[PDB]
């Protein structure tokens, strides 16, 4: 009939759910203090409306990058790795992969706060690209992305060392192709026996339609603030919902299924890593 | 060379 959180936590328990595949987005990285720089106000968002912006995607679209590639280094500088600590979120999906439960970590998110979580890069599928590596947009060198941070942290435009064109990280721009690794989705949500959707509201494509992937008998729970996508206007009969802040619905499932002190346990110690 | 979107493409 109609699942509960609590029957999703049995059947972890019982590895009747022993395949677990999680697609995330921008809801699981606010609470690391990643600016939600999606939302009006608070504020970078204010603050970066002062360039001539047609609308605000073109900070993710090419044309407009060619044009002024200013507003979106801007942006990646306090996006970029290094300043942030993963959160609880995070650490729950780590915490399954210690458990050999985690299938697949399906991101929309560019922060890489899944690797340093200590997630392994086999396990994930970074869907919108990463800052680990860069491209020059004139003569396609490609270069690790650590070469390019001193000049994005000191609010310099990265430019190659071959040509002198603008160096811009390997990120997915509205209009560009996914990476090729993104076809691990065919086999991958087909053996999933749980799909968990965290922080996302599922507008971005093909990502979002991802949540249709899964086989007919397999539960799709959501943890978000809104009722969103595939799960608000098609839903299945073993789909749940968690709705609210994404922190809260991850420890309310974490202590149904009795995790919460190796949790905590895992959090100080990652953290205090740094 | 196309396939990304959002809120329109
Ligand atoms: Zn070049």
């Amino acid at each position: 009939g109609k699942l509960s959180l609590q029957d999703v936590a049995e059947l972890i328990r019982a590895r009747a759910c022993q395949r677990v595949v999680v697609m995330v987005g921008a809801g699981i990285s606010t609470p690391s203090g990643i600016p939600d720089f999606r939302s009006p106000g608070s504020g970078l968002y204010s603050n970066l409306q002062q360039y001539d912006l047609p609308y605000p995607e073109a900070i993710f679209e090419l044309p407009f990058f060619f044009h002024n590639p200013k507003p979106f280094f801007t942006l990646a500088k306090e996006l970029y790795p290094g300043n942030y600590k993963p959160n609880v979120t995070h650490y729950f999906l780590r915490l399954l992969h210690d458990k050999g439960l985690l299938l697949r970590l399906y991101t929309q998110n560019i922060d890489g706060l899944e690797r340093v979580s200590g997630i392994p890069a086999s396990k994930l599928v970074e869907a919108h690209g990463t800052f680990a590596s860069a491209t020059c947009t004139v003569c396609q060198r490609p270069f690790p992305g650590e070469d390019i941070r001193a000049d994005v942290m000191a609010d310099r435009v990265p430019r190659c060392p071959v040509c002198t064109g603008v160096v811009k990280p390997d990120i997915v721009f509205f209009g560009e192709p996914l990476p090729q690794r993104f076809l691990l989705h065919v086999v991958d949500f087909p053996m999933a026996d749980l799909l968990l959707i965290l922080g996302t509201s599922l507008e971005v494509e093909p990502f979002a339609s991802l949540t249709e992937a899964v086989r007919s008998s397999v539960p799709r729970l959501l943890i978000n603030r809104d009722l969103v996508g595939p799960l608000a206007w098609h839903p299945r009969s073993r789909d749940v919902a968690q709705l609210g802040d994404v922190v809260h619905g991850v420890e309310s499932l974490v202590e149904l299924l009795g995790w919460t002190e190796e949790m905590r346990d895992l959090v100080q110690r990652e953290t205090g890593k740094l | 060379t196309a396939r990304k979107s959002t809120g329109g493409w």
